[PDB]
């Protein structure tokens, strides 16, 4: 997250941390509980070995809030192109649900292809890196404003308004970076989107995918 | 006895928002054929680019970032490094 805030402990409570075994190292990504049993996070997260960490707010730490719990199946949508990063989704399958308490619950999704205004604000969360030279160790957050299309229409030759959202003004160094794939874009307190891509130095406008395109596969994949 | 050396992938001016590492051996002299394919390794899984992809895209390069603050260009179209030496590592196809 950069130009962020910590986040108030636990004030997230559906906020997922991923560990991703990756050939040749490592990956670490966010993501978010949609049900006791499914995190929802982004398909270029994907690995054949994947922790999930729930309730965390020090990830470094081995708190006493957190539920460490493996990925049993990690589905990713079936159209996920690697090389443009569209249709970039996937549901992991938690090998026991979570139990659910005030620092442990699930977010809303919204509901059929519910859309989201530009100039809508917003509310991205994450580990991810704070800048080129800096990481964090607790939950961060910022607050984010929809764009309009054009904005990543003429920077992201790939980017598909029907699935995906254009997020962050260019005039602000407000952003999700390196680390926080997968988190959620909360706004009125319902998961809108999913941190997916942007540019290399963290620059705004962003892409995230938008969740109310995948609805009938999330609840299919779910079922 | 191993680290983790971030890394950053770019592709058509688009980079993902992972955090991901390489492990390497502490204190190692290696070469950059030993970072090449690598990097190769992490350009293949993480955005579908082999060396075919390589030689039809224009320019494709990556670059080690060292602690002591220089970098190092190397073309991925066309010495020894120590593995505590190295900050980071980026990645830049087009
Ligand atoms: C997940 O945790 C288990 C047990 O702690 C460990 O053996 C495994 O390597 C971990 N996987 C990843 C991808 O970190």
């Amino acid at each position: 997250i950069i130009g962020g805030r910590e986040s108030r402990p636990h004030s997230r409570p559906y906020m997922a941390y991923l560990q991703i075994q990756s050939p040749a190292g490592q990956s670490r990504c966010g993501g978010f509980l949609v049900r006791e049993d499914f995190v929802l996070t982004a398909a270029h997260c994907w690995g054949s070995n994947i922790n999930v960490t729930l309730g965390a707010h020090n990830i470094q730490r081995r708190e006493n809030t957190q539920q460490h719990i493996t990925a049993r199946r990690a589905i990713r949508h079936p159209q996920y192109n690697q090389r443009t990063i569209q249709n970039d989704i996937m549901l992991l399958q938690l090998s026991r649900r979570v139990r659910r308490n005030r620092n442990v619950n699930p977010v809303a999704l919204p509901r059929a292809q519910e859309g989201l205004r530009p100039g809508t604000l917003c509310t991205v969360a994450g580990w991810g890196r704070v800048s080129m030279r800096r990481g964090t160790d607790t939950l961060r957050e910022v607050q984010l404003r929809v764009q309009r299309d054009r904005q990543c229409l003429r920077i992201f030759g790939s980017y598909d308004p029907r699935r995906q959202i254009c997020v962050g003004d260019r005039r602000e160094r407000k952003a999700a970076f390196k680390g926080d794939s997968g988190g959620p874009l909360l706004c009125n307190n319902v998961a809108h989107g999913i941190v997916s891509y942007g540019k290399s130095s963290g620059v705004p406008p962003e892409v995230f995918t938008r969740v109310s395109s995948f609805l009938p596969w999330i609840r299919t994949t779910m079922r | 006895s191993t680290i983790q050396i971030p890394y950053t992938i770019t592709v058509n001016g688009t980079s993902q928002n992972i955090l991901s590492s390489l492990t390497f051996n502490k204190n190692q002299n290696i070469s950059y054929k030993d970072i090449e394919n690598k990097v190769k390794s992490v350009l293949y899984f993480n955005r579908g680019i082999s060396d075919i992809d390589l030689r039809l895209s224009k320019q494709a390069e990556y670059t080690v970032h060292f602690k002591n603050g220089t970098k190092r260009v190397i073309d991925l179209k066309s010495d020894l490094i120590n593995t505590s030496d190295i900050k980071a590592i980026s990645v830049n196809v087009d």
